[PDB]
């Protein structure tokens, strides 16, 4: 398991754009080994090492299925690493974030405000026309708690889902209602970019 | 180098 | 630094002075601009070593337009130095007068010129002989009035064969930018006397030897016999510039043989290996001989007809190769050849290329095209890419199917209910106005023509203006052949591009359309439904008068671009 | 090379194993995964995505990857066939309808040449109703003895008791494992 | 008709550059990075380039392209000669082509693009004669240059008379994914290091079919060289005459002669390869290696290389004969074998994984390009038969040569 | 010894051609 | 909201890509190399303004390394250079004496920062101390 700062100065050591294409896909061999046996100790180095990888310009198709594997996992680097995998490698027109809802649904009511708060960001960020529809009933309820640090997570939630689906805003109107006096000024913002949006 | 200079020096 | 470096040149050491010169030298390639420092450095000229010299003559030579007023101040190291004993010293010096862009200084370098052109060293006489076509470059009047022509052309006659390359390069050069006036051709003696030290000469001389050559125009058989039969051995030169000048040479040469003696053959024989060898030269050499071969092609096709096995593209063949060597098969292609160029072109389709695989596409077309008697096998192969569900290959196959409709479809009515669904959600205008036509011009294999022209009227008003005049086209040949299932059809597309078309040409086809239909009904099979005359196919031969004067210029800038030298030049 | 490490391993217990949880939604395989996880009869949602567990039972972990049966999710049981060495059919006999989906949704996981050596194992789920078929009309009626090169058992088990669950184990692990 | 010879870098910058006429501006060269880096991202990238009223016309080398500047309708085969001929003397006098040489031997560098071309017109090119005028570490020119052999330097002596020949066989195998055999072409090479004592006049004679048959002996085995040739020591005139090879050999290493002709008999080595490429699940390589050589050569250091998927992984390789290895950076299967005698047939079976998901655009299928090298095996079955070395001063000359068969062109087409 | 053939002796000249 | 945002160097090279926006990988990539294209071949007086494809495309590069924004045209232009300034001074006082060297090391966290700060392409904590505080608490977590 070669560490993303060993990985990011072998990169860098390479020149030509021949040797750093070769070097690239000598450790996408690797990665892909590790991947093919279902590694789970050191899947976070190879999901850093496919998205350095995917980043300066590789194919990273392959890297997949270990982000929606490491997405259902319990380690908060694996998860971190998932929902960053599928942010960035991850979008509408993927076809493979179908598998993401189900997810995103045990995420959301996650005990930890991390995990949750991450799934939030990550379902606003790579939203899709089905995610949305069948994850509409969970922002809602996210959006009427009294958490400050969760109250902008589900109004951007709320926004993007409203953006995506039109006809979801009015699921949105009874939430919003009563939500301009919150001492908070990042509530206060997301409540204002809410109520401009519908 | 050029890259180790601080993005905005304060 | 500036300071300190000027400090160092102006000092009495010469330990000192070369690695300040050594500094500015490092400097300049590194991009530093030190032309401010060149009168500092023309103290430090005159010294008894050569290698401070040759800085310090390449920092003048570098440094001689930017600052001209203080390049005034050499003019008499360089008389000084340009009567050395060591030849390389007097070399280098009449290098560097040639090579100083001052108006000023030419002037007063004529003496030097002189001096050396009857130089015995054929080193000094080489310099000599190059700084006259400087000379004549830089002034053409300075040289005239120096009277160096007639020095230059008594170096051809004399000994050092090097010398006398170089001498008759520098004649050609003078002549090439000279309006033709007193040209420097010589009779039959001076041929044989260049001949006789071409095989004496460099690889560099052999090109300026058979350079010459390029100009005159033989008159005699016997004359053109000769030069044939000498030029033979330049064939198997190592140098490929040297076999392709030859081969140019010959290829001139040639105009003036008769084809009834055997020389002609013998030369077309010999010819052939040269031009294999050749085509197995580096890549960067491997497009200027595909370029060489287009142009001779044209002009004496017999020599390479056999020669199709080597025409095939490598899999690390460059770009630049791959897509000539599909030209060169397209111009050597032929009944002989036909299922090679078509089993070739098959897996040139299979590549990952787009340009490659339009490339590919095309040469098949024009195979099929060019030779009839593979039109079944190029029809085979254009419904196999399509069937292979790619849709660039889809789209070059709807074209290439497009063009040979028009060129043979008396018997492409087989091919018709293939292509009626053939994935037609293509949105190619290239391919869906090709596919247009086909149905409009062989709207009877197809019981659905009607049922597939509703799917292209849906968007006809907005799709483009030549989709909508070949949609146009389509619906009046099918209005005219079968009325009856699209008697609403053509109104409804006369009322889309008459009403709803703001198309000036679209709208004008529209009304001659309705009006047509309007005055005689019948009369429209007869002036639209007409049988339409041969189609001229576009033959990719070059005209006459340029392939005789692009046979003259092998090697040049202007057979590779396959255009006129004065076209190009600026 | 030495083996000893893997023989000191072995004494107490080295294998682990691996198992899948495939199946028409609504077919019980959420509720047997909670079943043989933790042992309760808890009521989820329709599996949207999947679901990923672990049994730790005769010293054999037997991780459990709980697959929806959803129309959007039929054809992603593809991705679960890499690196699977087991696979768990749910039955839903208490569906006549959707019988012959689940019948033809078997079919079609079972005719990919690369899940193998995954053997069969056909969980009789719901087996709380009297419409419930018993352990050979629905073997029958899928034609399990059909499948050539296919080790396929046919076990009841109920989700609300978990009556079955013990004997399905013990055969997964008789299967897996050729040992003593 | 070059304008003015540049060495440029892998980042655009002129590590050195040598105006030779002066009609093209020194600013010109920074738009020829530009220039190529729009041909390159649109296909139409080409070795010269065309600035306006101005072509680059250059060739890539290992860390620069050589680009030099024209603007009249100069030769291209001039500048690109002029530009191998640089290139060469640069390998002769500098081991190694990268901008590590470039910064560091300007001093020398410099004089020899300086003495190499004058006003666009290359006059000197010998290495070795290079090398006796212009030295990094100056005396009179040598007459060589001057006189018509500027080949071969006067005045060498040698305690021994040694000459090593090397007859290298280039096996170029063009086979298509049908099975068959299109370009199938070997290209002789007689290198020889000549080392003696004096100017010798070597006169080299061979089995040629052309000699054969012109002394009346066209009935043994004699090679069909289709092309031939000679280097700039063997005169062109005695080999158009009657076939004679008559030239002074260099001091040091060169090619004398370079044949090519056809070949029409089998392969040396036949590979049988299968693809049971599964739809995303695994793939299988059933290759097989036929050796069709003699059985008295061995084939040392094959190397049949096999292009495996792109994106495979946890591949498995079951073999009989040397060691197989996949190498991602090649992105495939190389079959290497120390030694294959005549007539061994090596089988392998590969075995890898493929991702679920399938791959975003075709990665094409490379062709299998074998690397076998079996000495001591002339497939043309060229012979030498003398070499005729004469000194006027008179000496006993040992010549010596080997024969080595290896892969050229030998690449095989993938289904 | 060398890899790729051992070094042979070469002949003179066609001395059965005279 | 911004459409994307690519952190990129002088050189061309790329240290940092969000994008708001679902499009295809080569699309994306076509993209991304015509932003730096036009943020390379401008000068330094072009008001850190472009309008590209219907997108007030602004720049603001403090350093060596560049940044770009895709902002549609509804909203005014100061407030992403605003944004962009208060997301590089978290992003020093997360990591402390931000550079270059950094940023290519450690994209992890500056991606999460990114997604703590911006979601979807709007703001998600005006403040600079409380989302600071935020992100420290997650990384302290494990
Ligand atoms: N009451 C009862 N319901 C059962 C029994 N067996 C299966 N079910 C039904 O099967 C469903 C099981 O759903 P889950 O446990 O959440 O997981 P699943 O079987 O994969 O169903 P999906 O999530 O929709 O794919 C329940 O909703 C029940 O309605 C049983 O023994 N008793
Ligand atoms: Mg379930």
């Amino acid at each position: 398991p070669i560490r993303l700062r060993e990985l990011i100065r072998t990169i860098r050591t390479a020149r030509t754009q021949a040797e750093e294409r070769e070097m690239i896909q000598k450790e996408c061999a690797a990665i892909r080994s590790s991947f093919r046996e279902e590694d789970n100790t050191y899947r976070c180095r190879n999901v850093a090492k496919l998205l350095y990888m995917h980043m300066l310009g590789y194919p990273a198709h392959f890297g997949q299925l270990e982000c929606l594997k490491l997405i259902a996992s319990q380690k908060f680097t694996d998860k971190r690493i998932g929902y960053l995998g599928a942010m960035l490698l991850l979008d509408e027109r993927q076809d493979v974030h179908l598998l993401m809802t189900n997810c995103i649904k045990n995420d959301l009511n996650h005990s930890t405000q991390f995990v949750q708060g991450l799934a939030l960001c990550t379902l606003g960020c790579m939203g899709s026309s089905e995610m949305c529809r069948d994850l509409a009933g969970e922002v809602e309820k996210l959006l009427k708690t009294s958490n400050s640090y969760l109250r902008k997570k589900a109004a951007l939630c709320a926004v993007h889902v409203i953006r995506k689906v039109p006809e979801l805003m009015e699921m949105f109107l009874p939430a919003t209602k009563n939500l301009l006096n919150e001492k908070n000024h990042g509530v206060l913002h997301t409540s204002v970019v809410l109520l401009t949006e519908m | 180098k050029g890259e180790n200079t601080s993005l905005l020096h304060p | 630094e500036i300071f300190e470096l000027k400090a160092e040149l102006n000092s009495d050491k010469k330990e000192k002075k070369k690695e300040a010169v050594k500094k500015v030298i490092a400097s300049m390639t590194v991009g530093k601009d030190v032309s401010a420092l060149f009168p500092d450095v023309v103290n430090c000229m005159q010294t008894d070593n050569l290698e401070l010299k040759k800085l310090v003559y390449l920092y003048l030579m570098n440094y001689a337009k930017s600052q001209p007023d203080m390049a005034i101040m050499a003019v008499n190291t360089f008389v000084k130095d340009c009567e050395d004993p060591n030849p390389l010293i007097r070399a280098l010096a009449v290098r560097t007068m040639g090579c100083i862009r001052v108006d000023k200084i030419t002037e007063y370098l004529c003496e030097p010129l002189r001096k050396c052109l009857k130089d015995e060293d054929p080193y000094v006489r080489k310099t000599a002989a190059v700084c006259v076509a400087k000379l004549h470059d830089i002034n053409a009047q300075l040289v005239e009035d120096q009277g160096f022509l007639d020095t230059l052309k008594d170096l051809i006659s004399d000994s050092n064969p090097m010398v006398v390359a170089n001498a008759v390069a520098a004649l050609s050069e003078i002549a090439e930018s000279h309006p033709s006036s007193n040209l420097l051709d010589l009779n039959p003696q001076s041929i044989n006397k260049l001949l006789t030290a071409l095989n004496e000469c460099t690889e560099w001389g052999q090109i300026f030897i058979l350079d010459c050559l390029a100009n005159y125009m033989p008159k005699d058989d016997r004359e053109a016999q000769s030069i044939c039969e000498r030029v033979t051995p330049r064939l198997s030169h190592a140098n490929s510039a040297v076999v392709l000048s030859a081969v140019k040479v010959l290829m001139k040469f040639m105009e003036m043989l008769s084809k009834d003696l055997d020389y002609y053959g013998t030369l077309l024989k010999k010819l052939a290996p040269p031009l294999v060898t050749l085509l197995s030269a580096e890549p960067e050499l491997q497009y200027v001989a595909l370029r060489n071969i287009n142009l001779i092609v044209q002009k004496r096709p017999e020599i390479l007809k056999h020669e199709m096995k080597v025409f095939f593209v490598k899999y690390n063949d460059p770009i630049y190769v791959k897509l000539e060597k599909l030209d060169i098969m397209i111009r050597l292609a032929s009944q002989a050849n036909i299922a090679q160029v078509l089993a070739e072109l098959r897996e040139y389709a299979t590549e990952v290329d787009v340009d490659f695989v339009r490339k590919a596409v095309r040469a098949i077309g024009r195979c099929a095209i060019k030779v009839e008697q593979s039109a079944e096998r190029c029809v085979s192969t254009l419904l196999d890419l399509i069937q292979t569900k790619v849709n660039y290959v889809v789209q070059e196959a709807i074209v290439v199917i497009k063009d040979i409709f028009r060129k043979y479809p008396n018997k492409y009515e087989s091919v018709i209910a293939t292509l009626c669904e053939n994935l037609d959600s293509l949105d190619e205008p290239e391919a869906r106005a090709a596919m247009i036509w086909i149905v409009g011009e062989y709207a009877e294999r197809i019981d659905n023509a009607d049922e597939l022209l509703e799917s292209f009227l849906e968007g006809f008003h907005d799709k483009s203006t030549q989709v909508q005049l070949q949609l146009l086209t389509a619906i009046v040949k099918l209005f005219l052949k079968k009325p009856t299932e699209t008697q609403e059809l053509v109104q409804q597309v006369l009322s889309l591009a008459t009403q709803d078309s703001d198309n000036p040409d679209l709208r004008d086809r529209g009304y001659i359309y309705w009006r047509l239909l309007s005055t005689d009904p019948v009369a429209a099979k007869e002036v639209v439904l007409a049988e339409k005359p041969l189609i001229s196919e576009e033959t990719d031969l070059i005209e006459p008068t340029l392939l005789d004067e692009l046979i003259c210029y092998i090697g040049t800038l202007a057979s590779v671009y396959h255009k006129p030298p004065s076209a190009f030049v600026e | 090379g030495n083996i000893f490490a893997n023989l000191f391993k072995g004494l107490f217990g080295k294998k682990e194993m691996r198992i899948l949880m495939v199946g028409l939604d609504a077919a019980g395989k959420t509720t047997i995964l909670y079943k043989l996880k933790l042992g309760e009869i808890v009521t989820t949602i329709p599996t949207i995505g999947f679901n990923v567990e672990t049994v730790e039972y005769k010293n054999i972990s037997f991780t459990v990857w709980d697959v929806g049966g959803q129309d959007k999710i039929r054809p992603l049981w593809r991705h679960y066939f890499q690196n699977t060495q087991g696979l768990i059919f749910v039955v839903d006999s208490n569906d006549r309808e959707r019988v012959n989906e689940a019948r033809e949704e078997l079919m079609r996981m079972l005719a990919e040449d690369e899940l193998r050596d995954a053997v069969l194992l056909v969980f009789a789920n719901k087996q709380d109703l009297p419409n419930a078929m018993n352990a050979a009309e629905i073997t029958d009626k899928l034609g399990l003895h059909s499948l050539r090169h296919r080790n396929w058992y046919i076990q009841a088990t109920c989700a609300t008791s978990g009556d079955g669950l013990y004997e399905g184990l013990d055969w997964l692990s008789n299967q897996l494992r050729n040992q003593k | 008709s070059a304008s003015a010879v540049y060495v440029l870098d892998l980042k655009g910058k002129v590590l050195i550059c040598r105006n030779y006429r002066g009609d093209v501006d020194m600013s010109e060269v920074e738009h020829f990075m530009p220039i190529l880096m729009e041909k390159e991202e649109e296909g139409m990238l080409s070795p010269i380039l065309a600035h306006g009223g101005v072509r680059f016309m250059w060739i890539k080398h290992n860390n620069l392209y050589l680009v030099a500047t024209s603007k009249k309708n100069a030769c291209v085969s001039l500048v690109f000669s002029f530009l191998y001929k640089v290139v060469q003397v640069f390998s002769e006098y500098f081991k190694e082509l990268e901008e590590e040489s470039i910064r560091d031997n300007f001093v020398i560098i410099y004089e020899l693009l300086d003495e190499l071309m004058d006003f666009g017109y290359p006059q000197t090119t010998d290495s070795k004669i290079l090398q006796e005028y212009i030295t990094q570490e100056a005396p009179r020119p040598p007459a060589t240059v001057t006189n018509a052999v500027s080949w071969r330097s006067e005045g060498i002596k040698y305690r021994k008379n040694e000459v090593f020949l090397d007859v290298i066989e280039a096996v170029n195998l063009l086979v298509s994914a049908n099975g068959n055999v299109l370009r199938s072409e070997i290209v002789g090479s007689i290198k020889m290091r000549v080392f003696l004592s004096g100017m010798p006049e070597l006169r080299l004679g061979l089995n040629d079919k052309v000699l054969f048959d012109n002394t009346g002996r066209g009935k043994s085995k004699s090679v069909e060289l289709e092309d031939v040739k000679f280097h700039q020591c063997v005169r062109l005139s005695r080999f158009e005459n009657d076939r004679t090879i008559s030239f002074i050999p260099p001091d040091g290493e060169f090619e004398l002669m370079s044949y090519r002709l056809n070949t029409h008999v089998k392969p040396l080595i036949w590979i049988e390869s299968v693809i049971e490429k599964h739809s995303h699940s695994r793939i299988e390589y059933m290759v097989k290696a036929k050796s069709q050589f003699k059985r008295r050569s061995t084939a040392n250091n094959v190397e049949i290389h096999i292009p495996v998927p792109n994106d495979a992984d946890s591949p498995k390789f079951k073999t009989t004969v040397g060691s197989v290895k996949w190498v991602p950076e090649n992105s495939e299967i190389v079959w290497s074998v120390k030694s294959f005698p005549g007539g061994k047939e090596y089988l392998m079976r590969a075995h890898f994984g493929l991702p679920s998901v399938e791959a975003e655009d075709k990665e094409g299928k490379p062709p299998i390009s074998v690397k076998f090298e079996i000495p001591y095996f002339t497939t043309s079955g060229i012979q030498v038969r003398y070499l005729k070395i004469i000194e006027k001063s008179g000496y006993q000359a040992l010549p010596w040569v080997r024969y080595i068969t290896q892969n050229g062109d030998y690449q095989l087409r993938t289904q | 010894d060398r890899k790729g053939g051992s070094y042979s002796q070469a002949a003179g000249s066609d001395s059965a051609q005279s | 909201m911004i459409h994307f945002i690519l952190l990129f160097s002088r050189q061309g090279k790329l240290r940092l890509q969000k994008w708001y926006i679902t499009l295809p990988d080569k699309e994306r990539k076509k993209i991304t190399r015509e932003i730096v294209q036009i943020i390379l071949s401008r000068g330094h007086r072009t008001s850190s303004f472009v309008d590209w494809k219907e997108l007030k495309l602004v720049y603001k590069r403090y350093a060596s390394l560049y940044f770009c924004c895709a902002i549609e045209n509804q909203d005014n232009e100061l407030l992403t250079l605003e944004i962009v300034h208060r997301y590089v001074e978290l992003l020093d006082k997360y990591f402390g004496n931000v550079c270059e060297l950094d940023i290519i090391f450690n994209f992890e966290k500056a991606y999460f920062i990114l997604d703590e700060f911006i979601i979807g392409g709007e703001i998600q904590e005006t403040s600079k101390k409380i989302a600071v505080k935020a992100i420290e608490d997650s990384d302290m977590l494990q």
